[PDB]
């Protein structure tokens, strides 16, 4: 039961780690929106 | 010619096409059940007396998975030398086993390979095995003889 | 019809999107997924002038592995793009180190603007495809296997196992379409993963030549 | 189409009816029956016709002859 | 480092017991105790048997190496 | 009709016949076990992509690929706990320690996980559900002649330990070697080219 | 002589019924298959009729034959001929088609 | 020779008899069975042979 | 001893399933004293019986009447005492089958023995006691005899 337990946080912690790369991703877009702008 | 020629529906190889409801296994659609059981479900398919793979795969409504060709050539400019070579693998089977006989699949998946071996469709013919690069005592054994010497 | 050009356009981005990711070019996974919807809501169905519009539809992004090696990619908004279209954008390009810009022009370039394309392409690698290829995800077919592309250090390994000059391998030509998906150049190697019905899996290995 | 009279609506959906029922493929012939269990589905449809003795499975379409 | 089969193929086998046969033919001295048989080919099916034959095995391999094999190192299948 | 075609049929086919051995006259399984052609081009890289002869192997059925979820359960998987059960099969000895110790216990578990997973795999591989396999031992009937060898009787409780079965087969899994080799990538290959057998 | 009359019964009926698909083709009362134009459906129909009436033909006559019969014990040992071999010489040759 | 071990169906085995009963008792002799090489069962044809 | 099986036996039903062979015939028959079932196939040629037929059936493991084992190999020219010798029908087979209605936790109550007579099957078929002298692959003789009653 433990192990399980241990697994599923260990889960949520690989979301959280698609979360970031997401909130990254969107961090480097509002960059690169206004080189979108400033190239279109 | 625009009564002849201007399409107002379909596209222009797809000369005619059937619909058919499968009766066999092997143009049915499977599924695993959610208890484990495969249930080969029927569902209607259609078929086609012309081929335009690209386009017809493009369309929705369509299964751009399982949607395939009976043409080596189109699956050729469509899906790449390997789906290639699963194609004509298949057709060849296709060919060989509707007769109820078998081959051993060793035999296919070698002839198969030999002519996808090189990335392009190699013909098995003097255009096709003399374009490869085996050497000049060698094609001369087949046709072409006093020309490839 | 908008309405008809709204759903092409989209199943193009989704199957851009998973090209990008399966070269490992990065996408999250709610821009990797989009459904037809959120499409539409983000840009309105309207491609012509509205916000779907092929130059607004474009993407600066990043490669997973190196965030700093970026793709500016172009829906031209030129059918058949031309030496002086290409040329403008990559002029804007230019105030950037971006260098790849996969295109999906609807006709293909002017073979002018192909030349110019391959002219800046070692510099900037401006890709060509027909967004007719990116209805579908030929890499989704049952027919195409998984094929992956080997790094350079364990295609060394590979010739070293087998004893193999890269000469011997099968090939796979560049204009191949999945060599074009996967966006590999000549002498690369794709890994390929067949299912096997003699012994349940076959790796095989194509050089791009 | 949603217009048209009531009489020139139910021919068009009648000639729409009979296309689709000409348009529809002929289901293959032979005897149904529960004499032959199929060895993938397990089931009991199946159709047989004698020429050696062809079966098929009507729920998974799995092919075999007995001689 | 031999990393090739450690079985004698048969094409092996065949060309050894023909080889063997040859030279026990040509009054080659035998490497087995002859029962009283007189064939070439029975008395080297015999030492191929009592794994006797003096004859290794040169396998090329397609990079055009070769491994040597003797004719008793190698598990004879038939 | 029949008179036509047998004279027509003689005379294309042949043709056909011809061109396919020109085309893969040298095309041969080399000693480093690939097939390679004249050119040394290797084709495959392995023979038919699991490195067997044609003749040696039969027709054999994947039992795991047909079952269902539970119908695959009830049959692959040695519960331990019914105890009643094990004497029936087992020995008075063999009941006891299967009862008792936790490692045979998780291995058992292990081993149907495994069994689980390749499952899984089959079914990938074979969708359409096609048991029919082609492969180079009839396990079947080397089971059939161990029991008419040694007279198994299955109707006495049997001697033959669950792990011994277990350990038994994996070792013979490390015998069965296709693609010789220590290197990862020889692991793998030789974990590919015998997977179907496995 | 049983086994015969079943025959002749059985290819009269079968020589009815293609008399009584040509009468419905004849009336335009046959309507077409599917796909099939209406000739295809005409040919469809009697070369259903008539692959039936050879079948059950050969089926009865085969049914006839007794555990001493010759042909049966060639054909079901696989040693030369085959069911259709035994329908043709006892029952019905059958319809004879080129290409 | 030797033991080999094999089930084969002759030609006229009716399928319906492997379902009822007498399935290892056949009424008709169908079923080939071999059983350390010896014909247990079963007329032989080329289904067998 | 080597008698592993011995009953009153009638002959209930021939053939039921109509007569497949024309030297040998399915003979149906009960039991008396254990009410267990047979399905014998005799050379009804040589050895004619009827429905109603009572006979002993004695299924022994060797003719011999000191239970010495035989060696299986048909031998004339003997004198020993044999059990033949009080029999009108005997044949030699080899049990191929014990099926039983076992449960995955507590064993059959009956089982059906299955012997081949040289191809002639016999099924004996009843409560499991009378039955343990049945192993299977072992040679048995059949030794039956009609009772005039």
């Amino acid at each position: 039961r433990q192990k399980l337990l241990k697994e599923q946080e260990e889960k949520r912690l690989r979301e959280k780690e698609e979360q970031k790369k997401l909130l990254e991703q969107r961090a480097q877009y509002v960059e690169k929106t206004k080189n979108i702008l400033m190239f279109t | 010619n625009m009564l002849t020629d201007m399409t107002l529906q379909g596209i222009e190889q797809i000369s005619k096409v059937y619909m058919h409801l499968p009766q066999t296994d092997n143009k049915k659609k499977i599924i695993i059940t959610e208890d484990g059981e495969f249930k080969a479900l029927q569902e209607w398919i259609l078929e086609t007396d012309g081929v335009s793979l690209m386009r017809v795969l493009s369309e929705k409504d369509v299964d751009p998975v399982r949607t395939t060709s009976n043409d080596i050539v189109e699956i050729f400019t469509v899906l790449g030398i390997e789906a290639v070579r699963k194609a004509l693998e298949r057709e060849l089977y296709h060919v060989i086993s509707f007769d109820g006989s078998y081959v051993n699949y060793r035999h296919l998946a070698l002839l198969c390979d030999t002519m996808t071996c090189r990335g392009h469709l190699m013909a098995i013919t003097r255009h096709g095995v003399n374009r490869q690069d085996t050497g000049p005592l060698m094609k001369c054994s087949f046709e072409e003889t006093v020309d490839v010497l | 019809d908008d309405e008809e050009e709204t759903y092409r356009l989209w199943k193009i981005r989704k199957t851009i999107m998973q090209l990008c990711h399966d070269r490992g070019y990065l996408v999250t996974q709610d821009e990797l997924d989009q459904t037809l919807e959120e499409f539409k809501a983000q840009f309105g169905d309207k491609p012509s002038e509205g916000r779907p519009r092929r130059t607004d539809l474009t993407v600066l992004v990043a490669h997973n592995d190196d965030p700093t090696d970026q793709m500016f990619v172009f829906f031209p908004e030129e059918p058949k793009v031309g030496i002086k279209t290409i040329k403008v954008y990559c002029q804007r390009m230019q105030e950037e180190n971006i260098t790849r810009a996969l295109i999906v022009v609807q006709q293909g370039m002017t073979p002018s603007a192909k030349q110019s394309l391959v002219d800046m392409a070692p510099k900037y690698i401006l890709e060509q495809f027909l967004q007719q290829e990116l209805l579908i995800n030929i890499t989704e077919h049952e027919l195409v296997p998984e094929h992956v592309v080997m790094t350079k250090e364990e295609v060394t390994e590979l010739l070293a196992r087998y004893k193999l000059r890269e000469n011997q391998l099968p090939r796979i030509q560049a204009g191949d379409p999945v060599a074009r998906y996967f966006g590999i150049k000549r002498g690369q190697v794709v890994k390929i993963i067949r299912p096997s019905e003699t012994a349940g899996r076959y790796i095989t290995y194509r050089l791009v030549q | 189409e949603e217009m048209a009279s009531d009489e020139l609506k139910e021919m068009r959906k009648n000639l729409t009816k009979e296309a689709i029922r000409e348009h529809q493929m002929a289901k293959t012939g032979g005897t149904q029956t529960d004499l032959f269990t199929c060895g993938k589905c397990k089931k009991k449809n199946c159709t047989y016709t004698q020429v050696t003795t062809f079966v098929v499975c009507n729920e998974c379409g799995n092919r075999w002859k007995f001689c | 480092k031999r990393i090739t089969t450690p079985y004698m193929t048969k094409y092996e086998r065949a060309r050894v017991l023909g080889t063997r046969a040859l030279q026990i033919a040509m009054c080659a001295p035998v490497m087995v105790e002859l029962e009283g048989e007189t064939d070439p080919l029975l008395i080297a099916m015999k030492e191929l048997k009592a794994r006797k034959i003096p004859i290794i095995i040169r396998r090329y391999l397609p990079d055009g190496s070769y491994e040597d094999w003797g004719v008793d190192e190698l598990i004879i299948s038939d | 009709e029949g008179l036509i075609d047998t004279a027509v049929k003689t005379a294309e086919t042949g043709y056909i016949q011809r061109r396919l051995i020109k085309s893969m006259e040298s095309v041969m399984v080399k000693y480093d076990a690939t097939v390679r052609n004249s050119i040394n081009q290797v084709v495959q890289l392995r023979y038919g992509e699991d490195g067997l002869a044609g003749e040696s192997v039969e027709f054999q059925n994947l039992a795991t690929l047909k079952p269902s979820n539970k119908a695959f359960e009830k049959k692959f998987r040695f519960d331990y706990t019914n105890e009643r059960a094990l004497r029936r099969t087992l020995q008075e000895d063999l009941v006891k320690d299967v009862l008792s110790n936790a490692h045979i216990q998780n291995e058992l578990e292990r081993e149907f996980e495994r069994m689980r997973e390749d499952r899984e795999v089959l079914r990938v591989i074979f969708p359409t559900g096609d048991s029919k396999v082609v492969l180079p031992c009839n396990l079947l009937r080397m089971i059939w002649n161990a029991q008419k060898i040694f007279h198994i009787n299955p109707r006495l409780p049997s001697d033959l330990h669950p792990i011994k079965v277990v350990e038994g087969v994996k070792e013979l899994s490390k015998k069965l070697v296709i693609v010789n080799g220590d290197d990862p990538l020889s692991r793998q290959a030789q974990e590919n080219a015998t997977l179907l057998f496995n | 002589s049983k086994t015969y009359q079943d025959i002749q019964n059985t290819i009269k009926k079968a020589k009815q019924d293609v008399i009584e698909v040509i009468e419905k083709a004849h009336n335009n009362e046959l309507e077409p298959t599917p796909g099939n134009t209406l000739r295809q459906t005409f040919e469809n129909q009697v070369n259903r009729i008539l692959n039936d009436a050879r079948d059950k033909t050969g089926s009865s006559a085969q049914k006839s034959l007794s555990e001493y019969n010759n042909f049966k014990s060639m054909v079901v040992s696989g040693a030369k001929g085959s069911k259709i071999n035994i329908s043709q010489v006892i029952a019905v040759v059958g319809q004879q088609n080129v290409e | 020779p030797g033991h080999i071990n094999c089930i084969r169906t002759h030609s006229t085995h009716p399928d319906d008899e492997d379902s009822g009963p007498y399935k290892h008792i056949s009424p008709g002799d169908t079923k080939v069975v071999v059983e350390n090489g010896e014909l247990i069962m079963g007329i032989l044809c080329k289904k067998s042979l | 001893a080597g008698i592993l099986f011995e009953d009153i036996f009638d002959v209930k039903d021939i053939d039921p399933e109509g007569k497949k062979f024309d030297r040998v015939s399915r003979l149906h028959c009960e039991s008396e004293s254990f009410k267990m079932d047979l399905i014998l196939d005799v050379n009804i040629q040589i050895y004619p019986v009827d429905l109603g037929d009572k006979f002993r059936l004695v299924i022994a493991s060797t003719l011999y009447e000191d239970g010495t084992l035989d060696d299986g190999e048909y031998n004339p020219t003997d004198d020993r005492p044999s059990r033949a010798d009080q029999f009108e029908y005997v044949m030699y087979g080899k049990v191929y089958r014990i099926e039983g209605d076992e449960t995955s936790t507590e064993a059959a109550t009956r089982l059906s023995a299955y012997v081949s007579y040289g191809g002639l099957l016999m099924r004996l078929q009843g409560d499991a006691n009378n039955l343990h002298g049945f192993e299977v692959d072992s040679r048995v003789y059949l030794l039956m005899k009609k009772l005039a009653f």
